[PDB]
């Protein structure tokens, strides 16, 4: 009723997946030029949705 | 910058959307974006904007 | 974000009643589960229609049911002088669920 | 497929209410089936409460959202519902029905009156 | 030499692929492996301190004068391709053609690899 939030997808990646590669890996995205240690500010995401 | 209750708009054509020069106005409070990815923008090119 | 329905409905037993229920909002979205209940004073209610059009078993196949933009209807067929309930509607919303405000059936004789 | 409820008929104000429906038949820890409960105070139309899947995901109306708790124990099929703050105002009896996605909600229980006072 | 470790950082932030032998069946898994500082096997093993998220798992007959034995270790598309033979005995000189032994549907990106010693 509220929304089902159990499903999860990948919407951030360093690059494009090979045939069948399987990728559970849940390590913070850097989108830019500063290691944000995990804080998701600017440039920093959460890989799944 | 215009009221709430006027908002300003202008049309954006013909040129090179660099997002890059505009990563530089705060430390950032909101960014989101809808149907695109934040990574993608450099990227794309769009109609009408 | 309220369902509105008419107060009463009524005629003679034979005839056809028809109870409808309008959505006010949008947040219906594609207001496609739209339920029916048939309520009897002292009793439990009973689920009459449910998904727009379909009947549960245990009911009178009298008992159907249409949608039309965001607006849908209950059809009673040949009343009998046994339908005399209050009648609700219900669906979903964005953050919720809604019931309707009830329709009282009155058979005439 | 029946459900049962139990509990107190009349709170003081400001009061718990502590309400509990014992279920069988039928599991609630299959995918797609709850036990939700709804109110009707006299003169007026159902009123929805409180939802509780089988994952334990629980949600709840949004203008009581800071007043219901709903738990549940699996081995007993029982679900149990606080409500705090009873407030002279509500007086309703109360129902525990089974929820579905297809169909809201079915197999409605006759209820139980809580009056405040 | 007892078996081999494949993958990219072989730590526990990536799948891992493990094939360990032994004096009976072969065991391969593929996990979030802490693989440890120097891996061997005391004969017992010290190979990975722990693991998280396994998903492949897979356990059959084993891999295994002097003898010579010849593997070939092949990735595509997320299938890892073994062939090998055996020979009694630098290298020989001569011709002798290796033959398929396993293929694992893994889905596992193996970048460097690790071999596994038995000590005594
Ligand atoms: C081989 O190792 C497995 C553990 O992976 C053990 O259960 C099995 O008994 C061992 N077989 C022999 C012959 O030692
Ligand atoms: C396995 O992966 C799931 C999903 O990312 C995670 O919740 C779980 O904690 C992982 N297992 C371990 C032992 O970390
Ligand atoms: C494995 O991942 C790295 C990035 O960490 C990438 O550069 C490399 O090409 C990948 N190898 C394969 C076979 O996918």
């Amino acid at each position: 009723v509220s929304g089902n939030y159990n499903y999860l997808y990948r919407l951030f990646r360093k690059s494009n997946l090979k045939p069948f590669e399987r990728d559970i890996s849940t390590e913070i995205y850097q989108a830019g030029n500063k290691p944000c240690n995990g804080v998701a500010g600017f440039n920093c995401y959460f890989p799944l949705r | 910058f215009a009221s709430v209750y006027a908002w300003n708009r202008k049309r954006i054509s013909n040129c090179v959307a660099d997002y890059s020069v505009l990563y530089n106005l705060a430390p950032f409070f909101t960014f989101k974006c809808y149907g695109v990815s934040p990574t993608k923008l450099n990227d794309l090119c769009f109609t009408n904007v | 974000p309220v369902l509105t329905q008419p107060a009463s409905v009524s005629g003679s037993p034979g005839q056809s009643i028809t109870i409808s229920c309008t959505a006010t909002s949008s947040d219906v979205g594609n207001y496609n589960y739209v339920s029916w209940y048939q309520h009897h004073p002292g009793k439990a209610p009973k689920l009459m229609i449910y998904e727009v059009s379909n009947r549960p078993s245990g009911v009178s196949n009298r008992f159907s049911g249409s949608k039309s933009g965001n607006t849908a209807s209950l059809t009673i067929s040949g009343l009998q002088a046994e339908d005399e309930a209050d009648y609700y509607c219900s669906s979903y919303t964005s953050s919720s669920l809604l019931f309707g405000g009830g329709t009282k059936l009155t058979v005439l004789g | 497929i029946t459900l049962k409820e139990s509990g107190p008929t009349l709170v003081k104000p400001t009061q718990t209410l502590t309400l509990t429906c014992t279920f069988s038949g039928f599991s609630v820890t299959t995918s797609g089936v709850g036990v939700g409960w709804i109110r009707q105070p006299p003169g007026k139309a159902l009123e929805y409460l409180a939802l509780i899947y089988w994952d334990d995901d629980k949600r709840y109306s949004t203008s009581l959202k800071s007043r219901l708790t709903i738990t549940k124990d699996t081995s007993k099929n029982q679900v149990v519902l606080t409500m705090t703050n009873m407030d002279p105002v509500d007086t309703a009896t109360y129902y525990c029905a089974r929820h579905t996605i297809p169909s809201i909600f079915d197999y409605w229980g006759q209820g139980i009156l809580v009056t405040v006072s | 030499i007892r078996g081999w470790i494949f993958g990219t950082t072989l730590d526990s932030k990536t799948q891992s692929l493990l094939i360990v032998n032994n004096a009976t069946n072969v065991v391969i898994k593929v996990c979030e492996f802490q693989f440890c500082n120097d891996p061997f096997l005391d004969h017992e093993f010290r190979v990975y301190s722990s693991a998280n998220n396994c998903t492949f798992e897979y356990v059959s007959q084993p891999f295994l004068f002097k003898n010579l034995r010849e593997f070939v270790f092949k990735n595509i598309d997320g299938y890892f391709k073994i062939y090998s033979k055996h020979t009694p005995i630098d290298l020989p000189q001569g011709f002798s053609a290796l033959e398929p032994l396993v293929d694992l549907p893994i889905g596992i990106n193996i970048t460097r690899f690790q071999t596994l010693l038995a000590l005594h």
